[PDB]
């Protein structure tokens, strides 16, 4: 019959999304650690 | 006995139990996605923002 989508059938796109958000925060923090350390020298 | 001309047409038929089917309500445009996907979309929307 005509079945409705379940979270199992789409959870894959949910793991990439959360992975992207974690990666984006990591990228932002790394640029923060670089500028913060550089500012101390200057 | 001696019957009379058919005053009504019958015929064997197979009765069963009626497989009741849900009746789409007003909020039936949400049927394609299970409510657990809609719940997670809201959480994803909050998390992404
Ligand atoms: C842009 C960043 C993307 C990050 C994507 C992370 C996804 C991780 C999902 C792991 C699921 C478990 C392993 C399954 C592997 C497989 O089935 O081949
Ligand atoms: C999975 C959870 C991870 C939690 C990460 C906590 C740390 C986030 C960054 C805090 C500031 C780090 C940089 C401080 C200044 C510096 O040393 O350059
Ligand atoms: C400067 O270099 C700071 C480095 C900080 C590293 C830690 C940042 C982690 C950010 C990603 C967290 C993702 C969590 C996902 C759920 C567990």
């Amino acid at each position: 019959k005509t079945s409705a989508l379940s979270l199992s059938n789409v959870a894959g796109v949910f793991y990439i999304l959360v992975g992207g958000l974690g990666l984006a925060m990591l990228v932002a923090l790394i640029e923060f650690c670089y500028k913060s350390r550089a500012e101390a020298k200057r | 006995i001696d019957f009379s001309k058919p005053f009504m047409s019958l015929g064997i038929s197979i009765m069963i139990k009626k497989p009741q089917k849900s009746k789409p309500g007003v909020f039936s445009f949400l049927d394609p996605l299970a409510y657990e996907i809609w719940m997670c979309i809201v959480f994803a929307y909050i998390g992404v923002s």
